[PDB]
RNA sequence: AAACUGCGAAUGGCUCAUUAAAUCAGUUAUGGUUCCUUUGGUCGCUCGCUCCUUACUUGGAUAACUGUGGUAAUUCU
RNA sequence: GUGGCGGCGACGACCCAUUCGAACGUCUGCCCUAUCAACUUUCGAUGGUAGUCGCCGUGCCUACCAUGGUGACCACGGGUG
């Protein structure tokens, strides 16, 4: 039913005298980053009735992007490196919105040709990341802000402020689901190492939501009696990710300048929970 | 002389009467050798 | 819509080909086959 | 005599 | 820019390699097409009156240049990157033999029965049709000789050199009647009339050259950096006709103003022009074969008579 | 036809043999892939029992490792500037096993800012060890990489290698300033 | 071997010291119990 | 003397030598890990095959070769030619017709490795079979004994 | 019945048009390769943003069939 | 209850082994002729490096190198209902 609605509306010579086309737009944003294949390229042709001077002279290598057979081939020959580029510089700041939701769609759904299931997650968004390493911190913030959008509430506030209220605004009823959090780590621990040298900037945000999730997942693991047994080893995981980022991320940024509210932060989510206990686990083998 | 890299002027039976002298130039001898002593700045 | 034809000597006409008369084409392992133009 | 060059006159 | 080209329903069938065409040519009498291609090096040669494919035949290696001896499709010259010359007759295959060096272009001197190879030696091999045995060699005296062009007007031959200088030779008495001096290498080099001759540079400039004046007549630069391939003379419009693998450029002989401009999907091998026609056959890097006609530039061929009513 | 039989060669002492067979299937030869730089294009063959060969006759990217360091990566190839068997592979630009190419150096410095946190190619517990000598280094400034081929893209379709690097590639840049 | 390395870690390195472009990490505890590890 | 003869780099195929280390194990010495392998039935490798540095596929020791087969041996009747040598082994064929003997000989080249040094001409050669190297050469020399 | 699909026709016959290690006999190797069929093994899924309520089974065609025909002419079309 | 479990067969299917094989090698051994004593490099003869092709090893072949290989213990050539 939500194709039928998009073919009638591609069809528009000009979708700027249509009534409401404010808010056309930004619908057609939305479904950008839709998962479906073919919602993703009935999507670009509804853009495309706005001919807007930049985005259009690159419209055929963004419809080959959403072709499965030649994905592969265009990730190559799309070129958008500041030394060697196929899209001019001026025009880099409105192709890049249309390009980011596009990719972000591919990510989820299929990158490639042998790249579908849940097994190439990994390999799907690491493809994806070394195409973007090419560019500047500002551009590469609109992908990060599409990834980490369920964990935005946990960025609010300061370091230690948001560690401690995530703990007490914690129900075992509702929390956020145990498979997409599994996801968010693996998202995360790609991104750090790969586009580490464009990740300075809002490397503090991400200690922020490091940390926050590692103080929960603990909690919960201290309150074993009300939760269901299957709940316990996914939730071992989780933590055991969480530490292992943060020693990542201790072991290099050498010269990074960590404030104090960060060193309260740590000991709170990841030192103290465990420090007691640490004579019981680490005999078998060295704990994270 | 390896594989053929001299040169060698064996008479070659296949070849031979492969074609037949045919001549259309209609410039006459005469005129033939003034042009070339006359050919570039010479 | 003219959708195809049979000249005098009944041989049938085909799409491609675009002549006022008959052409040997190879059609089907094929073979010379004599079909008029389209 | 297989490398000696043949040589023609001009008629 | 108003010439409005059209592409090309089904002219010939098949007249699609199965990979890519590396040479399109055409007979004198105009009733036979010969095209070469990859994979499994074919000769396929297409009936004008038929519009279909006479007949196929498969090669042992990829034929760099071949060229059309006789008036018919009977007696055909294939060279090969194998150093090999294949000789065909009507039946089929006919005699093979080889040469030292490899060769990078062919000429045949229709008078005297001498076909020349020009290749990766300083001497220029000569080859007698009428009797077997290989002619006296010719030294060229440059490392690399690119190219080779015969004038129909009076015969004289000249050989590009990797120097870029061009050296002009006598077919009869074998004496270097003079030389043409002019880092860029010397990537087309066609005779056109008895006074006119042209030169492409892999820079991309095809420069105008008259026989009796060193200095160039005409300049024409393409803007891209790629090498000319093929220039081509078209007599009844003065246009001479040049091509590179990106575009083809038809330009006046005189003043040198654009006609027009043609730029396909993917890049050209070779282009070809049919005699007396506005029909214009481009070999490219794509199983099809390009067809293009212009009416402006000329009426439509016989055996296509009818485009004309299509248009 | 392409025979690469054996009947129709000499014999040790110098006698011709004549032939008690023509050719066999079995004997057969085929044209070879003289693989160029440009838009993909690859060709499928059966062969004998039923299996494929991928020919390929035109590449344009494929993966090359950095050995020392351990860096498989995906790069474009741009030229090619030397060949052992031939110059003519050379002039005509193509892709055989063992021939010296240029590719691009985006990918390994990308990689190399990304987990040294180093500078490189810009203009004027055992710990990480970032060390390039410097001919590497000068090859980044220049943005383009030597590397040797190390599969026939002729039976796979696909062209494989490695950055060349040490005595080698001293020995490869010595042979390329002597050719010119 | 990992708590091995970590006791001799604090004995054989030296003190850090401040430098341009990097300050010293302020830790509210400090509580400190000869170089600083030895302590 | 000096290994790289060729227009191709001269490379022991299973030996990795752009391995990067530390300025100090690089200041200790530049000695490439050597490869070779133990033949069996019995025959020692030489020493010079462990510590020597030539380049050698078709070497039985140093090279990516296999003997299987048949061991024979001969005299050593001819060094001319690279890496390989021409020997002879000699025999008597019976004649019941006449019961007695003719002498005859047969002709063998075999390829030398470049660990066997100091070979003369009339020495006890003892070779093993291998794959065919070349259009003649199908035995690979495995110990040399004086006259 | 007709048609679609699968398998075999490369064996046995028959036969006037070539040949000194080239074939052939015995031994010997597959660690240098190919294989329809016979026989024996092997042939399951934790989570991993695809969301809310096709795996009780998913898509597009074509012969046989009905009917209109052309030519000296195929069961050609 | 769009519950949960199931037998004996048919066909197809990735890979390993086996059978039927097929194909290149090793060794051993062929009739007459010296009034055939030298042959091979007469489009490679011997080998080295790299490569193309091939089911694979290989002058099988192509580029760049050395000058080799066989022979009175009969090579090579010619014959032989």
């Amino acid at each position: 039913q939500l194709i039928a609605h998009l073919q009638v509306f591609s069809k528009f010579s000009n979708p700027r005298a249509l009534y409401l086309e404010s808010k056309l737009y930004e619908l057609y944003l939305q479904l950008l980053l839709h998962q479906d294949q073919m919602v993703q390229k009935i999507t670009l042709d509804c853009i495309m009735t706005y001919k807007h001077p930049h985005v259009l002279p690159y419209r055929e290598n963004l419809q080959r992007l959403l072709e499965d057979r030649s994905f592969k081939e265009e990730i190559v020959h799309f070129s958008i490196s500041e030394d060697n580029a196929v899209v001019k510089t001026a025009h880099r700041a409105d192709l890049f919105p249309i390009l980011m939701r596009i990719l972000y769609g591919r990510m989820k759904n299929k990158t490639g040709s042998k790249t579908q299931g849940k097994s190439a997650s990994g390999t799907r968004m690491a493809i994806v990341l070394r195409f973007l390493a090419g560019t500047q911190p500002e551009e590469i913030q609109i992908f990060l802000d599409l990834l980490f959008e369920p964990v935005r509430h946990f960025k609010n506030g300061e370091c230690h402020s948001a560690v401690i209220q995530a703990v007490e605004d914690l129900d075992l009823s509702k929390v956020l689901p145990l498979g997409r959090q599994h996801g968010i780590l693996n998202s995360l621990e790609i991104v750090l190492k790969n586009i580490s040298h464009l990740i300075s900037a809002y490397l503090p945000k991400i200690l922020q939501i490091l940390l926050c999730m590692t103080a929960t997942v603990s909690h919960i693991l201290d309150q074993r009696e009300k939760i269901q047994l299957r709940f316990i080893n996914p939730l071992k995981n989780l933590r055991r990710l969480g530490i292992k980022m943060v020693t990542d991320i201790f072991l290099d940024w050498e010269s990074y300048q960590f404030r104090t509210e960060e060193i309260d932060a740590v000991f709170h989510g990841a030192v103290w929970p465990q420090i007691s206990r640490l004579g019981s686990e680490s005999q078998y083998s060295p704990t994270p | 002389a390896s594989k053929g890299r001299k040169l060698r002027f064996h008479v070659l039976s296949k070849l031979l009467s492969f074609m037949a002298p045919i001549d259309h130039t209609t410039m006459n001898d005469d005129a033939r050798t003034e042009l070339y002593r006359s050919l570039f700045g010479q | 819509r003219i959708s195809g034809g049979n000249d005098k000597q009944g041989f049938p006409m085909k799409q491609g080909v675009l002549t006022h008369g008959r052409v040997r084409l190879l059609l089907s392992e094929r073979k010379r086959k004599s079909v008029r133009g389209c | 005599k297989a490398f000696i060059p043949p040589k023609e006159k001009p008629i | 820019n108003e010439v409005k080209i059209y592409s090309l329903i089904e002219l010939i069938q098949d007249f699609e390699m199965p990979t890519v065409c590396t040479t399109i040519k055409v007979s004198k009498d105009g009733q036979y097409i010969l095209a070469t291609g990859t994979y499994k090096p074919r000769v396929r040669c297409y009936d004008t009156y038929q519009l279909s494919l006479k007949f196929e035949r498969c090669l042992d290696s990829e034929v760099v240049t071949f060229e059309i001896l006789s008036d018919d499709y009977s007696k055909i010259v294939f060279l090969h990157n194998d150093r090999y010359i294949e000789f065909h007759s009507q039946s089929g295959f006919y005699y093979k033999t080889r040469i030292p060096k490899f060769g990078r272009d062919f000429s045949y001197h229709y008078p005297s029965c001498d076909l020349y190879f020009v290749g990766a030696s300083s001497e220029v091999y000569r080859l007698n049709l009428e009797q077997g045995r290989y002619l006296n060699p010719l030294q060229t005296d440059a490392a690399e000789n690119n190219v080779c062009d015969i004038n129909s007007v009076h015969g004289l031959f000249a050989t590009g050199t990797i120097e870029g200088r061009v050296e002009c030779w006598d077919p009869r008495t074998r004496n270097r009647v003079g030389l043409l001096d002019c880092l860029p290498t010397i990537s087309a080099l066609k005779f056109n009339g008895a006074l006119t001759m042209a030169v492409g540079t892999t820079t991309g400039q095809v420069l105008l050259y008259d026989l009796r004046s060193d200095k160039p007549l005409l300049v024409k630069d393409h803007q891209y950096g790629l090498p000319i391939k093929s220039v081509h003379f078209q007599d009844s419009l003065d246009l001479i006709l040049s091509a590179d693998s990106r575009i083809v450029k038809m330009w006046n002989k005189n003043s040198g103003k654009i006609f027009t401009s043609l730029e396909p999907e993917h890049d050209l091998n070779d282009v070809c022009l049919y005699p007396n026609s506005g029909m214009l056959l481009t070999a490219n890097e794509t199983p099809k074969m390009g067809i293009y006609y212009i009416p402006v530039l000329g009426p439509a061929p016989r055996w296509c008579s009818f485009l004309d009513n299509l248009t | 036809g392409i025979s690469r039989d054996n009947w129709h060669k000499r014999r040790k002492t110098g006698g011709k043999r004549k032939p008690y067979h023509k050719k066999r299937k079995y004997e057969l030869g085929r044209p070879a892939a003289n693989t160029k730089i440009g838009p993909r294009r690859i060709h499928t063959v059966r062969v004998r029992g039923g299996n494929k060969k991928y020919r390929a006759l035109r590449l344009d990217v494929g993966n090359f490792s950095w050995g020392s360091e351990c860096c498989t990566r995906k790069t474009r190839i741009i030229d090619v500037v030397y060949n052992a068997s031939n110059n003519e592979l050379v002039r005509t630009k193509t892709l055989v096993k063992n021939c010296i190419v240029l590719i691009d150096s985006t990918p390994y410095r990308q990689w190399y800012e990304s987990h040294y946190a180093l500078p490189l190619g810009r203009k004027k517990e055992r710990k990480k060890n970032a060390k390039i000598s410097s001919l590497l280094e000068e090859q980044f400034q220049q943005g383009k990489l030597l590397a040797c081929i190390a599969s026939r893209p002729g039976q796979c379709g696909r062209a494989d290698g490695y950055v060349l690097e040490g005595k080698e590639l001293e020995f490869y840049l010595r042979k390329i300033k002597a050719r010119k | 071997s990992i708590v091995m390395d970590i006791v001799d870690d604090l004995l054989n390195l030296p003190d850090f010291e401040p430098t341009e472009t990097v300050l010293n990490l302020l830790v509210t505890g400090c509580v400190y119990p000869i170089t600083i590890g030895g302590r | 003397a000096d290994i790289q003869t060729e227009r191709a780099y001269q490379k022991q195929p299973t030996i990795f030598q752009n391995k990067k280390r530390v300025l100090l194990g690089e200041t200790g010495k530049e000695k490439l890990p050597r490869y070779y392998k133990n033949i069996g039935l019995g025959f020692k490798t030489p020493k010079e095959a462990i510590e020597g540095t030539y380049i050698d596929k078709k070497c039985p020791f140093t090279g990516n070769v296999s003997i299987r087969g048949r061991i024979l041996s001969g005299v050593v009747t001819k060094m001319k030619m690279q890496r390989t040598i021409v020997i002879r082994r000699d025999y008597l064929h019976y004649i019941r017709k006449y019961n007695r003997f003719e002498k005859r000989h047969k002709n063998m080249s075999v390829h030398l490795s470049p660990c066997f040094r100091d070979v003369q001409i009339g020495d006890i050669v003892t070779v093993g079979e291998c794959r065919p190297l070349s259009k003649t050469v199908r035995f690979n020399v495995l110990k040399v004994t004086k006259a």
